[PDB]
């Protein structure tokens, strides 16, 4: 009657940990999937980002100069 | 002048509110698989 | 008596697996928290950023079209 | 004019794959440990 | 010109440090929890 | 018997629940370690933008200027 108790506890927690670690796992991975969609978001902002200084660079530069060139 | 157009880039939001709410669920039910002979 | 180590051992093991998943959601939280923050933030720099060279853009044509008239 | 160079600017990249499959292995390896009488 | 300013953008940090030392301190203790008959 | 079966099934199940805690708790450092560099880096991103959006300003009010001067 006690083993039969030990048991039904037994199995019942062993149910919710198996639940729990299945949410860990859901979570774990969504948070992988949203961070790493982030990094690659920042990275590509960083890209273009460094384009978009190089052409207003560029632009600048030719503005300086050609205004060198007036006066 | 045309430069590069970065609106397009965005950043996802994450939403694991459910499984942190599994979890303390199961947290505070685990109570009810002690043993108590 | 070995009942009673079972239970005693069974309860324990339970207690800092609640304790363990406790801090897993905590842990969860936060870092939800601060993914979501740091997605806000991407975000919210990805539209001062468009406004910004778009107000950049507008003024270097500005100035292209201004010094076309000049020369 | 030479503006300041933020290529080196970088994000690094989680791999919790691994963890993450140990984790549901686990969870359905532990249908190998409920007691059956 | 006034460019939009942008240096109140921040992005936070997480300290879950205290839960990853919990749950290693969990995880090694587990070990005075196993039952020898 | 039956303790001994018992017995086995939790050492089992805390064996695996120790490992699968172990694992959470590498992922979730790995994790605070991406988030944290990510967080870095987009403050680092912050910090370099507005300096290089101060600079693009001070040089557009020059050229401004000495237009108007031009002009």
């Amino acid at each position: 009657e006690n083993q039969k108790l030990i048991a039904n506890q037994f199995n019942s927690a062993i149910g919710k940990i198996q639940d729990s670690f299945s949410s860990t796992a859901s979570a774990l991975g969504k948070l992988q999937d949203v961070v790493n969609q982030n990094a690659q978001a920042l990275n590509t902002l960083v890209k273009q980002l460094s384009s978009n200084f190089g052409a207003i660079s560029s632009v600048l530069n030719d503005i300086l100069s050609r205004l060198d060139k007036v006066e | 002048v045309d430069l590069g157009d970065i609106s397009g880039i965005n950043a996802s939001v994450v939403n694991i509110q459910k499984e942190i709410d599994r979890l303390n669920e199961v947290a505070k039910n685990l109570n009810e698989s002690l043993i108590d002979l």
